[PDB]
RNA sequence: CCAUAGGUUAAUGAGGCGAACCGGGGGAACUGAAACAUCUAAGUACCCCGAGGAAAAGAAAUCAACCGAGAUUCCCCCAG
RNA sequence: UUUUGUAUAAUGGGUCAGCGACUUAUAUUCUGUAGCAAGGUUAACCGAAUAGGGGAGCCGAAGGGAAACCGAGUCUUAACU
RNA sequence: AGGACCGAACCGACUAAUGUUGAAAAAUUAGCGGAUGACUUGUGGCUGGGGGUGAAAGGCCAAUCAAACCGGGAGAUAGCU
RNA sequence: GUUUAUUAAAAACACAGCACUGUGCAAACACGAAAGUGGACGUAUACGGUGUGACGCCUGCCCGGUGCCGGAAGGUUAAUU
RNA sequence: AAUUCCUUGUCGGGUAAGUUCCGACCUGCACGAAUGGCGUAAUGAUGGCCAGGCUGUCUCCACCCGAGACUCAGUGAAAUUGAACUCGCUGUGAAGAUGCAGUGUACCCGCGGCAAGACGGAAAGACCCCGUGAACCUUUACUAUAGCUUGACACUGAACAU
RNA sequence: CUUUAAUGUUUGAUGUUCUAACGUUGACCCGUAAUCCGGGUUGCGGACAGUGUCUGGUGGGUAGUUUGACUGGGGCGGUCUCCUCCUAAAGAGUAACGGAGGAGCACGAAGGUUGGCUAAUCCUGGUCGGACAUCAGGAGGUUAGUGCAAUGGCAUAAGCCAGCUUGACUGCGAGCGUGACGGCGCGAGCAGGUGCGAAAGCAGGUCAUAGUGAUCCGGUGGUUCUGAAUGGAAGGGCCAUC
């Protein structure tokens, strides 16, 4: 009777560093803010980190508490 | 039905309601709410559940 | 003996210009108040028939 | 009591057989629906009655749309 | 033959000879090919009967929208760049 | 007098063996119970299948019975072989 | 005594006795859509249904449930109007 | 006990010894009073037990008489059958070998026998499972129905009182 | 308008009498050398019974059907949808009758915004007062909280207080993700029109991940739609919803 599990929700990083992405592309589907919003990135209501402008994707590590930020470059 | 489904009829001359849920054992009073009404396209006070 | 028509498919579908068919979304005859206006606004228009189902619509015609 | 019922005689007509097609009186189930009861299969199969070389139907208390067509039956389209 | 798999001790066959199992009609779609070409094509019928009439009708060139309705635009929306 | 007793024909089939492609699609041999009774038998009528009949076993209804046989629906359906 | 003709003859069936019950005759009950029959050319000491199955001592308790008998106050209640 | 799982319950009998049988006890898993209870003389091709007689049932079989089986002549079948020049042992292997590997043994063929094997022959496992298979049967399973029953309307009226 | 009389009044219900429809498997006569049948006389019932139609109850007497699947053979036992962790081998996903738990709800604030605050536990002192209520200080520094099961996350707080409030508004959607599909989810930004803040700005419900139901059939409200000759209507559609 013990065995049971949900359907897995397909989380994680959809687009990694070093990829030319377009606007509104979902990058990370996560639960908490394990990945933190930053430059050109919105945080969704399920903390889906979603993009705002065309360009690359750069994973910065900034902040006093050593957090993990995502950004969109231009060049 | 413990929490019961009701509506929010506009007090204007418009036949439109929104819809939401209320409880019996917490609210004896009817629900007054200001809300948009897309006939005159303004905000009208709503009442008269069900 | 001409081909009999699947009348349900003829009621739920109609053909577009480039051979696609159109259909109407589900979840729109009853329970709607616990749903979102965003979801119902997505559901309200019509859409096209998807890829793998065209055989199972054209066979119904 | 009259008369009716009834009895005798006599004439005319019928009976019954036959393949199918036709008009009617009765009328299933397997099957399909992926089970099954509404429905289907079908008023099919089958039983019965009656006539003809054909039968039945047939000159509108029918259609249409303000223009009109003009009895019945058959075929092709409308139309899967 | 069915099988993950058979020499298999899983099935079938005593042998020969003859017969025996994806056809038919009307619809739809796709391919190939032939004709004609913004056109193509007739069916039932008439008919010295595959000729020729017959173009009633079907498909195609314009779609969109549930529909009235509009039209290289149409639908939603009070309204779209 | 006796649904009396023993035991032939008559009815039946409890036990063993043979037989089990047999003499026989249920018998033979040697034993076996009833044998004036609710029996046995000849002849001929009656009851027709979702029906009969049955001192009842789901037994018998033409060697075929938890619904006969024959002709039809019929090339019933068969995700099975 | 009867029974599964054909792997079962018995403790299974049936019996006379017992009890419950239906039954007023054009009876109840059964075949039969009806007619007409059987019931029986009988008449509650007769006929059917049901259980137990000679004889002797016997057969106790319960109407909560299900089924049967009695009624006519009340509630509810079809078709009709 | 036709009912008792434990169970061969326990105690007597019988016997050399008796899970059966007989008599008694009760702790009747789970007898019981008309889907009867308890006894019963006789009856039963009924179930169980003991005892005398009796004998090839047995230790332990032996002899004999006839009918087949064997031979001669005549007639002359059958089920089964992929094909066959169809040995054993150990091992491997669709997992138990006449056929594969290795090895041993073996001149070719009849005839009378015996059956251990050829997963022998007969019937597409009856028990098991599956099929969205079937047949019958039961009930307070569902849906309807013949039938039984209630009422209204028609077949259907005349007067009297409430 | 409350409760009741005299009598016209259409008929309904109860009792009594009559006979003429209907019954007679009482008698007598005829067809007729006849236990059927018909007709007549007569007797007894008599608007009862009985037949048809409609309707209610009964109704295995009878017919047609159903009684699921996974399964370490089947049945009994258990389970079937959704969320969370591990098994998941560091992208996603990954089975079992593997190990462990939850959901079929809640809220008019528990939501939006502005301004603001920071908890658990222990020690000390303190009337009833207690191992632990309410006060003050110290250590500590998230062990506490987050509506709930778990995981992730949260100090710029997503935890807690108050004021103002309805953005738990509508019409759209560049694009993305995840499913075979139906679908499900994230979403910057545009037009209108609100709330909060002085402003930059925030708000398309709750910190997120469960809290659910396709289609058909029908209910209610609205309607630049249709309206079987025409004008209407009934119905059908569309939008909202049950
Ligand atoms: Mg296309
Ligand atoms: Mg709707
Ligand atoms: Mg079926
Ligand atoms: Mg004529
Ligand atoms: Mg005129
Ligand atoms: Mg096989
Ligand atoms: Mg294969
Ligand atoms: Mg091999
Ligand atoms: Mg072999
Ligand atoms: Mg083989
Ligand atoms: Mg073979
Ligand atoms: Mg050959
Ligand atoms: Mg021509
Ligand atoms: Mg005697
Ligand atoms: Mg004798
Ligand atoms: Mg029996
Ligand atoms: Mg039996
Ligand atoms: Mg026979
Ligand atoms: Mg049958
Ligand atoms: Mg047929
Ligand atoms: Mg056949
Ligand atoms: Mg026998
Ligand atoms: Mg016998
Ligand atoms: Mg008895
Ligand atoms: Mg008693
Ligand atoms: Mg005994
Ligand atoms: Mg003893
Ligand atoms: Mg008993
Ligand atoms: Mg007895
Ligand atoms: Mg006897
Ligand atoms: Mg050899
Ligand atoms: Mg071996
Ligand atoms: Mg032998
Ligand atoms: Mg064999
Ligand atoms: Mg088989
Ligand atoms: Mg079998
Ligand atoms: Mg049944
Ligand atoms: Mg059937
Ligand atoms: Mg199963
Ligand atoms: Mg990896
Ligand atoms: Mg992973
Ligand atoms: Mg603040
Ligand atoms: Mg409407
Ligand atoms: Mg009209």
């Amino acid at each position: 009777r013990n065995g049971r599990d949900s359907e897995a929700k397909r989380l994680g990083v959809k687009r990694f560093g070093g990829e030319s992405v377009l606007a509104g592309s979902i990058i990370v589907r996560q639960r908490g803010t394990k990945f933190h919003a930053g430059a050109n990135v919105g945080c969704g209501r399920d903390h889906t980190l979603f993009a705002k402008a065309d360009g690359k994707v750069k994973f910065e590590v900034k902040g006093p508490k050593n957090r993990k930020f995502i950004s969109i470059e231009a060049e | 039905g413990i929490r019961e489904k009701i509506k929010l009829v506009s007090s204007a001359g418009t036949g439109h309601f929104y819809t939401t849920t209320k409880n019996k054992r917490t609210k004896p009073e009817k629900l007054e709410l200001k809300k948009f009404d897309p006939v005159v396209r303004q905000h009208v006070i709503y009442k008269e559940a069900k | 003996p001409k081909i009999k028509t699947v009348r349900g498919a003829a009621k739920r579908f109609k053909k577009t210009g480039k051979g696609g068919f159109k259909h109407k979304h589900a979840n729109l005859r009853h329970i709607l108040t616990k749903k979102a206006t965003k979801r119902k606004r997505h559901l309200r228009p019509k859409a096209m028939v998807s890829k793998g189902d065209l055989g199972l619509v054209i066979a119904c015609l």
